[PDB]
């Protein structure tokens, strides 16, 4: 598994959510 | 290489794998290829600016801050991100990218995080 294809699936697989958003959510 | 902005659409939800994918699939189901703008992506910390190929006309610019998800399509050329345009109100932002989305998606979740600490830095 090339450093490249894991970090590449994972945001295939569950893409990522701004902490930023969160945080000022939360508030 | 290359990027081309493929438009932006409302969805119905801030997150998910499959609700991008969703918007993927309508926007690639009405366009073809000699429709997609060549573009750039200026990524900062508080803002993503999309520009426009040669002429560098700014085609969106978006805060960071209000970018609620962002993922890699299940073909590994797409990219796109949730914007937050209001309190109920989603926009997905779609690309594609050759030879693929990595280094992009990288480098706008690389602004989330830095974005990040800067909220955490400001009340501290």
């Amino acid at each position: 598994v090339a450093p490249e294809e894991r970090h590449l699936s994972k945001m295939q697989q569950n893409g990522y959510e701004n902490p930023t958003y969160k945080f000022f959510e939360q508030m | 290489f290359q990027v081309y902005y493929l438009g932006n659409v409302p969805v119905a939800k801030p997150v998910g794998v499959d609700v991008i994918n969703g918007a993927l699939e309508s926007v690639l189901s009405s366009s073809s290829r000699e429709q997609w703008t060549p573009s750039h992506v200026s990524v900062a910390p508080a803002t993503l600016t999309i520009l426009h190929q040669q002429t560098e006309a700014v085609l969106g610019e978006c805060r960071v801050r209000f970018l609620s998800f962002l993922a890699v399509g299940r073909d590994v050329h797409t990219f796109a991100f949730i914007m937050a345009a209001g309190p109920a109100s989603f926009c997905c932002h779609m690309f594609w990218c050759e030879p693929n989305a990595a280094s992009l998606s990288e480098a706008v979740q690389a602004a989330c995080m830095l974005r990040y600490q800067k909220c955490l830095d400001a009340r501290s």
